[PDB]
RNA sequence: GUGGGAGAGGGUGGUGGAAUUCCCGGAGUAGCGGUGAAAUGCGCAGAUACCGGGAGGAACGCCGAUGGCGAAGGCAGCCACCUGGUCCACCCGUGACGCUGAGGCGCGAAAGCGUGGGGAGCAAACCGGAUUAGAUACCCGGGUAGUCCACGCCCUAAACGAUGCGCGCUAGGUCUCUGGGUCUCCUGGGGGCCGAAGCUAACGCGUUAAGCGCGCCGCCUGGGGAGUACGGCCGCAAGGCUGAAACUCAAAGGAAUUGACGGGGGCCCGCACAAGCGGUGGAGCAUGUGGUUUAAUUCGAAGCAACGCGAAGAACCUUAC
RNA sequence: CCGGGCACUCUAACGGGACUGCCCGCGAAAGCGGGAGGAAGGAGGGGACGACGUCUGGUCAGCAUGGCCCUUACGGCCUGGGCGACACACGUGCUACAAUGCCCACUACAAAGCGAUGCCACCCGGCAACGGGGAGCUAAUCGCAAAAAGGUGGGCCCAGUUCGGAUUGGGGUCUGCAACCCGACCCCAUGAAGCCGGAAUCGCUAGUAAUCGCGGAUCAGCCAUGCCGCGGUGAAUACG
RNA sequence: AGGCAAGGAGGUAAAAAUGU
RNA sequence: CGCGGGGUGGAGCAGCCUGGUAGCUCGUCGGGCUCAUAACCCGAAGGUCGUCGGUUCAAAUCCGGCCCCCGCAACCA
């Protein structure tokens, strides 16, 4: 089906966490565990706590996101 | 820092000042030299900028030596700088606190200094939060000298020993 | 990377120019431009023929366009008429009296640009690129040329990676002037991206 | 068995000097010690360095070894005693009495702990100084246990040849130590090194085999989890033996090979540093860039190898904003 | 200057010359030390030239080209602006901070390059930039063009000044349709900071650095103190 | 006297954290 | 109220006492150094010494008062 019921919401990076996972403080509520998108990894675009990043959130479990946008 | 001696003195009419709290006037370089010789203490251009250059009758080298010694003494008793973060952990914090305590025990003043990045918005509060807590913990050994004041790219807190 | 164009290196010495003629400061650029245009047009046309040197002279508004070629009959026509048409076209392009010489090459494998072109052609209809290169080298060797290096680069086989395919034989002292190294360049224009057909041939001393 | 021999084998009793410290005595004075530099430290009540004696305790220089001994841990002044192991030579005596060894019993470095002593140095902990961002460390000044001994206990180890013991065979050479000989060479027993065959993953092993066999024991079946839990035993404790699984990872590894790298070594080089002349940074300006501002300040270039670069000619053009 | 000459320089074609060839010494050789002759000596100096590859270096903005994306606009044209904005920082250069100098005046030697709507001789107008007139070349044959530092004479006298030249006002000159943003130039006035520079640092081994001018390319003009190029004076020191 | 080498001296080999 | 000690570049402290002549560490900013960050190094920025006076040719300094800051006592009532 390839499902795009995905939320593309902004969030200022709160927490530096392991493995390029970063709890990011969304303006869609709380700070979910949001991990780096592969593109970012490829391009070596560094996320530190405090970046207003777009975070991809599936309805199934919003717990985990994705840092879509480069800050 | 050259207070200049004998014929290091180029200026014509130098204000020939005595060793202590006396003067001989504004006299020539040669005159000044002669005066120095008389005391056997060197003639020293201690204020070249002054209304004719101030020319003290002092043994220069000995004075310099004394100054050096004083400087050395000043070197030591001292201040330990404990550098915190915004992203610093609980165990880490504890470690830092322990270090601070040790320093206090020893008899050293304590600059607990936080080193910041971007987000100088949610920096200052966290600096306060850490530092205040630390101070509260070490109150038994430590009278706080400097409070948590944010200083552009850093934050300082300083602690002094209550007693040693 | 490095390596300056091998003809550029020579030129002053044993090699001679792609064209020779005097023109002063006032009219030198125009003539050059014309020559360039001619070269372009011939290339567009005679790609069939396989051409190496497009040698021009100006013996006072007697433009010379000697083609050094692999396929001589391809030039002429079937009697002597495609030679004529082309000549006419050339004349039209340049408003001056003009001629058309053909000096076909004994052993085309001796001429490096021809070889390069052949390799490019092979690549275009998709052969085993390395294999093709090797074959070319072998041909050159047979043709006697004491050295042949055939660099073909870029996406070999349509592969999605910047690859350099090499392979060589014999003495290729790309450095000494006393080498008379015939360099040949061709552009493999294939669908996935362009493959650079660089060719060298060492064929005689002094 | 007899005749010998080598030896830091072990224990018991002694002694012998150097050295250290500590005490007294003497002469003697301005520092000693320490370090990459220094500081703490001692010293005017007189240190240190020097001589005289005395008090101790500990260890054993040279010989000393790539050496010898033991089964291992280990072991060195020397002497005495008691006492093991072993090696040869004669082939004399016995007539297979042997080899191995689950358990068991015994030993078992060092540290550790118990009881009592002793205590010079060294010296965990500890207290200082420096060093350092920090110093619980490397470096220095002390310093307690401990090291030492007796008796008791602990029993682990890279307890290593990382090679279980036993015998038989399977080229040599070369050095060694130790015995006998018909002694410039033979023949035993040890210790090393090089290498035949062979083995091995290779390194390497190679009559002191990891070769070829046979004998028996010990153990192993991926790493981590973990020598941990759990029991059980042992121990005064520290802990030790005995020893999993659940889960987890598609690896943990060995040996070599190519490179790269090393505050590893040797040999080299270059205006690389030194030797020298002149600057740069400080000044203004010329320029290009980053940043910032803009309606836009077009775009790129990024350490050397981006920064008077593309641009070897931006008023419009150029020009892309 | 001319006739006149090819002698010398030169110019630019060809050719010789140096090869560790000669001698001694060392060395098995390679070669090394020194000498001789020789303009030159051990690769004579300097170029041009850059191996397999590497950094997925850099460039799709010179061109070429795969793919994607835009097609009354992410295409086209112009006019005006912007690329030059400026609280800052850095890089690269120039010009300095003086008297081994600065100014003025005379005087002397270069090379290499250019020049046709291009360079501009010479003449006058102008303080001048230049303007006008105008010969000459088609360039070894004229022109740019004066080379400068240097040499002689004069001044200045250790000062922020006859050092230094920025900024700022004013008048102009030239190019072009047009210099306000944002041109260069001239002239007059203005005369700031700077008295040899902190850590750090960079160049350079011989005609080299240091300093001194000239030519150029692009280019209407030039923000060129850049680059590229050419000569003049001409060092230091390398133990290691 | 030099020639090489063995051994003993003693001087020297400072310091310097990390990871796109 | 009584007494002692000190007030100093942004903070800690030297120097005062012995008249002239203000330093270090931490912090600020910039640079360097490094491939890069800290670390490092350098600078640059930055004090009239609490203040009013007087002394003396001249005060952080000799001297007084105020302002503070520290502490000790404050008794008979
Ligand atoms: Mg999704
Ligand atoms: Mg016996
Ligand atoms: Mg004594
Ligand atoms: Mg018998
Ligand atoms: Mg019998
Ligand atoms: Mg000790
Ligand atoms: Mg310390
Ligand atoms: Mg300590
Ligand atoms: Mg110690
Ligand atoms: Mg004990
Ligand atoms: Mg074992
Ligand atoms: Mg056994
Ligand atoms: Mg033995
Ligand atoms: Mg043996
Ligand atoms: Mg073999
Ligand atoms: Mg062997
Ligand atoms: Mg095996
Ligand atoms: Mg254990
Ligand atoms: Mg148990």
């Amino acid at each position: 089906a390839k499902e795009k019921d995905t939320i593309r919401t902004e969030g200022v990076v709160t927490e530096a966490l392991p493995n390029a996972t970063f709890r990011v403080k969304l303006d869609s509520g709380p700070e979910i565990l949001a991990y780096i998108s592969g593109k970012m990894r490829m391009h070596y675009i560094r996320i530190l706590p405090g970046d207003r990043v777009v975070v991809e959130i599936t309805p199934y479990d919003p717990t985990r996101g994705r840092i879509v946008y480069r800050k | 820092k050259e207070y200049l001696t004998n014929e290091r003195i180029r200026a014509k009419q130098v204000r020939v000042v005595g060793p202590d709290g006396k003067q001989l006037g504004i006299m020539d370089t040669r005159e000044a030299l002669r005066l120095a010789q008389e005391m056997d203490l060197d003639l020293v251009l201690v204020g070249p900028n002054a209304d004719p250059p101030v020319a003290r009758i002092m043994d220069y080298s000995k004075w310099r030596y004394e100054q050096q010694m004083a400087e050395k003494e000043a070197r030591k008793t001292e201040v330990k700088s404990i550098k915190f973060r915004v992203k610093i952990d609980e165990h880490d914090y504890q470690t830092k606190l322990g270090h601070i305590k040790r320093f206090l025990q020893e008899g050293h003043k304590v600059k607990v200094t936080i080193m910041f990045r971007g987000r100088e918005v949610a920096h200052p509060e966290l600096g306060e939060r850490i530092l205040n807590r630390v101070t509260e913990d070490l109150k038994d050994l430590a009278v706080v000298e400097m409070k948590p004041e944010m200083l552009g790219r850093d934050m300082n807190m300083l602690l002094a020993p209550v007693k040693v | 990377g490095n390596k300056i164009h091998p003809i550029g290196f020579r030129l002053g010495i044993t090699r001679d120019w792609e064209s020779r003629w005097y023109a002063g400061k006032k009219q030198y650029r125009h003539l050059l431009l014309e020559d360039q245009r001619i070269r372009g047009l011939l290339e567009k046309e005679l790609y069939s023929a396989g051409l190496a040197r497009v040698d021009i002279e100006r013996a006072a508004d007697n433009v010379a366009v000697t083609v050094h070629v692999a396929k001589p009959g391809v030039v002429i026509g079937r009697g002597g008429e495609r030679i004529r048409v082309l000549r006419e076209e050339l004349a039209k392009l340049t408003g001056k009296n003009v001629a058309l010489n053909v000096q076909e090459v004994q052993n085309p494998n001796l001429s490096a640009p021809l070889v390069a072109q052949r390799v490019a052609e092979q690549i275009e209809r998709r052969f085993a690129v390395r294999r093709a290169i090797k074959q070319a080298v072998q041909r050159v060797m047979e043709s006697g040329a004491k050295g042949a290096k055939v660099i073909v680069s870029g996406r070999i086989g349509g592969a999605e990676q910047a690859r350099t395919e090499w392979a060589a034989q014999g003495r290729v002292p790309l450095h000494t002037l006393r080498a008379n190294i015939d360099y040949g360049f061709a552009l493999a224009r294939t669908t996935y991206g362009v493959l650079g057909v660089k060719a060298y041939i060492f064929l005689g001393e002094v």
